[PDB]
RNA sequence: GAUAACGAACGAGACUCUGGCAUGCUAACUAGUUACGCGACCCCGGUCGGCGUAACUUCUUAGAGGGACAAGUGGCGUUCAGCCACCCGAGAUUGAGCAAUAACAGGUCUGUGAUGCCCUUAGAUGUCCGGGGCUGCACGCGCGCUACACUGACUGGCUCAGCGUGUGCCUACCCUACGCCGGCAGGCGCGGGUAACCCGUUGAACCCCAUUCGUGAUGGGGAUCGGGGAUUGCAAUUAUUCCCCAUGAACGAGGAAUUCCCAGUAAGUGCGGGUCAUAAGCUUGCGUUGAUUAAGUCCCUGCCCUUUGUACACACCGCC
């Protein structure tokens, strides 16, 4: 009776995208629709770098359940990447040998960072007299 | 695969680089190339971490310009992408071929300054700023009040770069640059 | 109960008790070393507590001028019948409270005593008490027309950070004169 | 497995539309052709039968969430104004051209308002809802 | 008569009608979670009250 | 037997002290308890000219005020909470007690 | 610019002359001693204090 | 570290707040996830924010504790204070608040029942009720808004936010779901909410995919000035705000001069509050789309110390 749960979350400035992975087939599917109506159309291979950086049977065995929290319609991909990305290497981790994740860590760290280190990188206030958070009003003399 | 990469489909290798002085200050190769031209950013920090961004997202990031245009990389990426498809079939080359070339046939050598003024020369990462600045530039002014894409314009001023024709004001305002600091080097 | 109040406007109706009883019980038990209230609720029953000096002069006759205050107070604040007390309970080491010195300062002024003479009377007083640092400062109007500010200072002072907030002290009273006005900030 | 939410959610209303023109039985209203859609459309809809569309539009917001639609369906067909003093704000829909859309499927029967106020559907309206999206999906590679 | 005539105006709404709470000016007030009182005796007695300046 | 015992308050340490001294008074006299919950603080924002008059480079103070609020379900008779809700009360402390 | 004062310099002294024998070479052991040799009110005087005092026994056994 | 100086003080720093790190701790029918049984349907599945509850806290929430210090490794330097480079790691300059001695004839008596002197005080400069002005217009300057279009206007469709406020002392003035009548502004009935309990899971904007489109001021642009409908109020004339009459005007990327600005920053872009019966082209905050250049100098306008010179000390706006 395998109860092989595996939640881990993701952040970019307010994407809250949790993966989740169980076990049986392979197949991906965020808010239960599947990758293909996702959101820009140009941001295809976004979801794709994990599986073309590593292969397609890397994500043999593994099914997967996203949800998603807050965040704009960027950074509702790159928390989405991110997260089935630490969810593949916590699976390796929990379930099957600790050696062979090293080389599926190596090659997703020697093309990306942010694969796996979130974005420590907010916007910022906005002081009095100011029309923004730097910038001055026009300062007029005479 | 083990690392092809369509830059929407294109490839990477096949390309040859043939000045000696842009040689690591230009990165469009097998480490530096990714499925997209697009990237977090996080490449000014420091100060010379901007040498090893791409030159692909590099004219993403300098397309973009007076007001109308601050915020829409994700657009952006579309000219450059039906542009090397048009140069794709119109010469019928390796466009990144194209590019390299027209970067070369396009960085300036000199440029003059106050000490009446003075010349002297310039820095490889000056030129690429230049040279990126300048056909840019070139390309919106062609398009402005014109009936043709900005895309059709980035074609025919590559193609007038890496060909010389003195249809660029990329290559024009080189002379002008030259022939200043030549009269008072 | 059936208002159906909120909370913030609680919390502010009640910042506005306590300030509408400190503002009435400063301008009147001055000269009686007067130094704030600290009011406690119960179930039924608000025992506000006086922190003055001279507490048998703040009684009157035998508990009068504080009886009268039992019912302005209810008048006031609509309160209910016996639902408030009043101690007036003296306070403990008298040289450290600011606005306790300053009405003895702007009595020893209106006595007519100089003022080179009254700051040291203050100072000797609080040096006396055992304290650090002190900033007696003076200013208005002073045997002439053009005004100038005087300042008496001895010991150890901060100015920034933080600790202002839980070390120091700080009072200000205005006190009158036929020919003008003259200011105190202690601190 | 298919439904719905495989298809690519932008010509399911090109073949609903048809769907609901070839039937024919949604009582369009009398003041179809003299109408703006907003206050803050500028012209009138471009395409002649802009009726269906907007039927297939709801019906399948109301296929996706809620059963509380009302209002809620002006809060999404709503826009952009543009007062020439600065950008407006996201105005409202229109009251009218949705109140007598839903009245105009209560007609047929693929719609049951029952409480917690506004708009459900059936499973039996749900049946022809989900067969053709299977025959898009299979039609389209 | 003068007392049908003595306050003959409506002063039920409006910023004409209503005041401070301690200088009775009718200018700068704070209506604000039921303050009612002017912004320079708000400032005055911010302490007492409670709003304080962390950052 | 469903009391909810409701703490707001605006001083955290005193009125941290009194939900663990009304949670560690029924602990220590054996009726079963939930977790001192905490929900989430309030804040209030005002923000006021620096200037009586209006000379000056136009600058503004500010001024907030937290609140926060706690709120405490027990399983137990309704008679022995007076005295539980007297023991060491604290200054500031707004306490609501509902039986219903 | 991380340039220690001289509250820092005063008191790395008093704690070297009076614990010479206790104290160490790595830095999160004195790190947690000083906590109890010393009443510091806070966190990151307490790593600043002991930051410079394992740069003293370096200077010391050299 | 050098030394006729020694020891102490405030100021800077230290500090409090906020911001990203914790699978470990504290806990949840007013927040949530995972499981099973309802259902409906597509041939195992998809479902919710329509339902029901069994375990739990990763996500949500706020409390305590740790955590990062130029510590390590090389390079440079009197081998002193320190600087550059590098590894390891969530971070190797986050953002504001508070702030010195001494002083200015800076501004405020139009914030005060804090106040000295002067004028007026019953034919009132006190006080109330009717009007009308502070909004007028040959010119001149300063702060801002929409723009001068194809990276673009017009119809569909598609899909994602975070700070907040909200039924009153005198107080009559709340945010509002949901049913209908109408083009639309709205109306008529109905219910909830003193608030993580409802409004609301706050289906927010360009950007996204399919539609029509000028070299002339074109469907770009939408202003002084022209016909009709509803709302607040005791009252809208000089038109209080919004839809439905139009002129469809200037404007083809801006002169000498000049402001602001270095990373979630400029700019684009919408929301909340404040003022408020009526109300945003101002302001105070929030989010989202997210760049180009630089890691340097004293030339310009200014500041900081040492030495120098002086006929100035109300101090170069000087004196003569
Ligand atoms: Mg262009
Ligand atoms: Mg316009
Ligand atoms: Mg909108
Ligand atoms: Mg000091
Ligand atoms: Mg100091
Ligand atoms: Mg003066
Ligand atoms: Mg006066
Ligand atoms: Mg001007
Ligand atoms: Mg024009
Ligand atoms: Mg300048
Ligand atoms: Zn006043």
């Amino acid at each position: 009776g395998p109860l092989q749960s595996v939640q881990v979350f993701g952040r970019k400035k307010t994407a809250t995208a949790v993966a989740h992975c169980k076990r049986g087939n392979g197949l991906i599917k965020v808010n239960g629709r599947p990758l293909e109506m996702i959101e820009p159309r140009t941001l295809q291979y976004k979801l794709l770098e994990p599986v073309l950086l590593l292969g397609k049977e890397r994500f043999a065995g593994v099914d997967i359940r996203v949800r998603v929290k807050g965040g704009g319609h960027v950074a509702q991909i790159y928390a989405i990447r991110q997260s089935i990305s630490k969810a593949l290497v916590a699976y390796y981790q929990k379930y099957v040998d600790e050696a062979s994740k090293k080389e599926i860590k190596d090659i997703l760290i020697q093309y990306d960072r942010t694969l796996l280190v979130a974005d420590p990188r907010r916007c910022e206030s906005k002081k009095f007299g100011g029309p923004g958070a730097r910038a001055r009003y026009q300062k007029s003399y005479r | 695969t083990p690392d092809i990469k369509l830059f929407g489909k294109w490839s990477t290798d096949d390309v040859q680089i043939n000045d000696i002085s842009l040689q690591d200050y230009i990165a469009v190769k097998e480490k530096y190339a990714k499925y997209l031209p697009h990237s977090a950013g996080r490449y000014a920090a420091k100060r010379f971490r901007k040498a090893q961004c791409p030159i692909v997202e590099r004219l993403t990031n300098s397309m973009m310009m007076h007001g109308r245009n601050n915020g829409k990389k994700l657009m952006t990426v579309r000219i450059v992408k039906h542009a090397f498809e048009i140069i794709h079939l119109l010469t019928g080359e390796n466009p990144l071929q194209v590019l390299v070339n027209a970067i070369i046939n396009s960085g300036p050598r000199e440029d003059s300054t106050r000490i009446r003024r003075q010349a002297v020369d310039v820095s490889p990462l000056r030129r690429v700023n230049q040279a990126i600045w300048l056909l840019c530039t070139g390309a919106r002014e062609a398009a402005f009040r014109n009936i043709k894409t900005i895309a059709e314009c980035l074609a025919d001023e590559l193609i007038n770069a890496a060909k010389g024709s003195s249809n660029s004001y990329a290559i024009k305002k080189k002379d002008e640059l030259e022939r200043v600091a030549k009269s008072n080097r | 109960m059936a208002v159906q109040i909120s909370k913030k406007r609680k919390f502010v109706a009640d910042g506005i008790f306590k300030a509408e009883l400190n503002e009435f019980l400063t301008r009147e038990l001055a000269e009686d070393g007067y130094s704030g209230v600290e009011v406690r609720v119960t179930p039924t029953r608000t025992e506000i507590i006086i922190l003055a000096t001279r507490t048998q002069n703040v009684l009157g006759e035998k508990g009068r001028r504080i009886r009268e205050l039992t019912a302005v107070v209810q008048k006031r604040f609509g309160f209910p019948e016996g639902s408030v007390e009043l101690y007036a309970e003296k306070v403990a080491t008298r040289g450290l409270c600011a606005i306790a010195q300053a009405e003895s300062l702007r009595y020893k002024l209106l006595g007519g005593l100089a003022v080179r003479r009254a700051c040291y009377g203050v100072l000797r007083f609080i040096m006396e008490s055992g304290a650090k640092g002190c900033e007696v400062v003076v200013s208005g109007k002073l045997r002439g027309q053009r005004a100038k500010s005087m300042k008496f200072v001895d010991g150890l002072m901060i100015h920034s950070g933080d600790p202002v907030n839980y070390y120091v002290d700080t009072a200000v009273r205005h006190v009158l004169l036929r020919q003008g006005v003259l200011g105190i900030k202690v601190k | 497995g298919v439904t719905v939410k495989d298809v690519n959610q932008q010509e399911f209303v090109r073949a609903l539309a048809a769907f609901l023109k070839k039937s024919g039985k949604l009582k369009v209203p009398e003041w179809v052709d003299t109408v703006k859609l907003a206050k803050h459309k500028e012209l009138a809809p471009y395409d002649e039968n802009w009726f269906y569309t907007r039927a297939a539009s709801t019906a399948r917001h109301l296929y996706l969430r809620g059963g509380a639609g009302v209002g809620s369906m002006t809060k999404i067909y709503g826009g952009r104004q543009r007062n020439g003093v600065m950008p407006s704000h996201f105005s409202r829909g229109s009251k009218s051209v949705a109140r007598r859309v839903l009245q105009a499927l209560e007609g047929l029967k693929m719609v049951e308002k029952d409480q917690d106020g506004g708009r459900k559907l059936t499973p039996q309206g749900q049946r022809d809802l989900d067969r053709i999206a299977g025959q898009v999906a299979a039609a389209k590679k | 008569g003068h007392q049908q005539l003595y306050w003959s105006h409506p002063r039920k709404f409006g910023q004409g009608s209503r005041s401070c709470r301690v200088c009775s000016n009718r200018h700068g007030l704070i209506r604000k979670y039921g303050l009612n009182m002017c912004r320079q005796c708000f400032r005055q007695y911010a302490k007492d009250i409670g709003f304080i300046k962390l950052d | 037997h469903r009391i909810r015992i409701t703490l707001t308050s605006r001083n955290v340490k005193s009125l941290e002290k009194v939900c663990a001294d009304l949670i560690r008074g029924a602990k220590e006299k054996n009726l079963k308890v939930k977790g001192p919950v905490r929900m989430p603080t309030k804040t209030l924002r005002i923000t006021t000219r620096k200037t009586p008059c209006g000379e000056g480079s136009k600058t503004w103070d500010r001024f907030q005020m937290r609140i926060h609020k706690r709120l405490i379900d027990l399983h137990s008779p309704s008679e022995i909470v007076k005295q539980i809700t007297s023991i060491s009360i604290e200054p500031g402390v707004e306490v609501e007690v509902t039986i219903a | 610019g991380r340039v220690r004062t001289k509250t820092v310099k005063k008191a790395a002294r008093v704690i070297i002359e009076k614990y010479y024998t206790r104290l160490g070479n790595d830095f999160h052991t004195n790190k947690r001693v000083c906590e109890e040799i010393a009443i510091i009110p806070s966190k990151k005087l307490r790593n600043k204090i002991a930051g410079y005092v394992t740069h003293l026994m370096k200077r010391i056994q050299r």
